[PDB]
RNA sequence: UUAAUUGGAUUCAACGCCGGGAACCUCACCGGGGGCGACGGCAGGAUGAAGGCCAGGCUGAAGGUCUUGCCGGACGCGCCGAG
């Protein structure tokens, strides 16, 4: 009888905004929600050579791409299920909805 | 145990075997003698005093005198 | 077959309906050209106007046909040339016997020409 | 040249003497190996006598 | 002073299943008989059976260092491949058990001469 | 048939069997998850697929 | 030194460097065997081009080639430009 939301970006600012219509969507009903969760940040780091050749002192170049989690329960409630279903979301931003 | 040993599965009886002293000394030698006969490759390394396990012989192994320019 | 083989006359009529009954079909038709891939055609009856010129000499590959003419049906007529033969369906070479299969409104006259065929000589 | 000979062939009757291939239709003919059945294309193991 | 191999004599090795011989190899011939031979070792392998029959006349060269001698092949000379030509080998009872391309060196033995300019540091 | 002699192996591993997917290039291909890029090919396009030098 | 031991880099700023820990591949070297000329035209070509194959020789192994005959139907490096 309860949702399991799972919210992924790399962009934190879309991530917040996104929660907190959720977060708005169960306030304006009767509807109890657990608070957006926040799950530890993804680092996917990447250490290369700069140089094209093998000449000179080596130097290296350390990339990273962040990704950010939330995690939010809300229980079944079909007058507050179609709000959240009809929510857009940016085209940065993945959503995932699952029924426990 | 059959697995302690120091020559399981003889060559020529087939039976497992412990030598020592002199009978371990020409047990060897026969085993390189072997191996010389039929001219395989490591027989001519033992041969010719070189490395048989597949070392490098590039930088080190060097026993010798310097040679001059 | 080859003008050495008096088989009959040379009507002009078959002439008519055998070489200026192919044009209009050629371009809604099949071309088979070739006396040993004909040969299976004709064998498993895979070929539906059969124009055979007398162009082709000795009498060893060609004495197949008129041996082969009372096993089937074999609708066929006979060429008086072939340099032109090919041209008319086909290519710019020699053919000896160009086999179109369900040719596009040539029917009438091919049927014609057929039973006039069947009535003059079998 | 041209290869079309060694079948039967009279003034009205036309015998193969190169049978067709059993996976085919007629008009496919074999070679004339004397061992066995070359069948040109398929090939069999026969001992054609 | 005759030859044996585990206690068995030639003949004894002649009639033996090839997993029957495979128990008396070190472990590596043992796997690699295990695991089958190879379509090339097929085909020299038939070439030499042929040639015991009694058929096959002809010098067997071949480009397979790695096949394994078998009883079977004593008596017999091979040609193996060394890179750039085919050298002889004449089988022996006691290479039974070793890889062709052990009796064919692929190097040549070395004999230096004089050091050159850049050898030593004051040569440079 | 004569188009058999240029047809490659499909091999399955060693150096062989993987591509820079932009150059071509074999050797040192990038394979952290799921990426088949050169270290050359990497640089030059790391900023559009959302990645920085933060330190 | 070798059939070949592929090549680049020589003070700091070349020498566990070319992300270079190469069994095949990587490969650029050595020995040997095969394959490739859009598009224009020249010889040629359904009376069949170009192409493909059962078995058996040559061969490390091979319709790669030859022996032995069976296939397929419209293009054609045997020739010149060009790619
Ligand atoms: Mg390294
Ligand atoms: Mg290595
Ligand atoms: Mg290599
Ligand atoms: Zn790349």
């Amino acid at each position: 009888q309860k949702a399991r939301i799972k919210l992924a970006s790399t962009n934190v600012r879309s991530l917040e905004e996104v929660a907190n219509q959720i977060k708005q969507i169960a306030e304006r009903t009767g509807v109890r929600m657990s608070g957006p969760i926040p799950l530890p940040t993804k680092r996917i780091r990447i250490v290369t050579r700069k140089s094209p050749d093998g000449e000179g002192s080596a130097t290296f170049d350390r990339w990273e791409l962040r990704i950010h989690k939330r995690l939010i329960d809300i229980e079944a409630d079909e007058r507050a299920m179609r709000q959240i279903m009809r929510i857009r979301v940016p085209e940065d931003v993945t959503i995932e909805i699952e029924l426990i | 145990p059959r697995w302690a040993v120091n020559r399981p599965k003889d060559y020529e009886t087939g039976r497992d075997l412990h030598l020592i002293t002199a009978k371990l000394d020409m047990a060897i030698r026969e085993d390189i003698m072997r191996l010389r006969r039929i001219r395989a490759y490591r027989g001519i390394r033992h041969e010719l005093g070189l490395p048989v396990r597949g070392q490098r012989t590039r930088s080190n192994f060097r026993r010798g005198q310097t040679v001059g320019v | 077959a080859k003008p050495s083989y008096v088989k009959f006359e040379v009507p002009k009529e078959l002439a008519e309906k055998a070489l200026q009954a192919v044009e209009i079909a050629r371009d809604t038709g099949k071309i088979r050209k070739g006396t040993n891939e004909t040969t299976k055609a004709v064998e498993r009856g895979q070929a539906k106007l059969v124009i055979i010129a007398e162009d082709v000499d000795p009498e060893e590959i060609v004495a197949h046909l008129p041996p082969l003419c009372e096993e089937k049906e074999i609708p066929y007529i006979y060429v008086p040339s072939k340099k032109e033969l090919g041209a008319a369906a086909g290519i710019e070479v020699a053919a000896a016997s160009v086999a179109i299969i369900e040719p596009g409104k040539a029917r009438d006259l091919v049927e014609e020409i057929a039973m006039k065929v069947r009535e003059l000589m079998k | 040249g041209q290869k079309w000979k060694l079948y039967i062939v009279k003034d009205g009757k036309v015998i193969r003497k190169n049978k067709f291939c059993p996976r085919c239709g007629p008009g496919v003919f074999m070679a004339d190996h004397g061992d066995r059945w070359a069948c040109g294309r398929c090939g069999y193991t026969e001992w054609k006598k | 002073k005759e030859f044996r191999y585990r206690g068995y004599t030639l003949e004894q090795l002649m009639n033996m299943s090839l997993e029957e011989l495979a128990k008396l190899l070190p472990a590596r011939q043992r796997r690699s008989l295990k695991r089958g031979l190879t379509p090339e070792q097929k085909k020299l392998l038939r070439k030499i059976r042929l040639a015991k029959k009694g058929k096959y006349n002809k010098p067997i060269r071949t480009h397979c260092r790695d096949m394994i001698v078998l009883p079977e092949m004593v008596g017999l000379t091979i040609y193996v491949h060394n890179g750039k030509e085919f050298v002889p080998v004449e089988i022996k009872p006691e290479m039974i058990g070793h890889y062709l391309g052990e009796f064919a060196p692929t190097r040549k033995r070395v004999q230096h001469g004089a050091p050159g300019i850049g050898a030593t540091r004051s040569s440079m | 048939a004569k188009a058999d002699y240029n047809k490659r192996k499909p091999r399955k591993f060693g150096k062989g069997a993987r591509r820079c997917i932009r150059c071509g290039q074999y050797g040192p291909i990038i394979r952290i998850h799921g990426l088949m890029l050169c270290r050359h090919c990497f640089r030059e396009v790391a900023p559009k697929l959302g990645f920085r030098k933060y330190e």
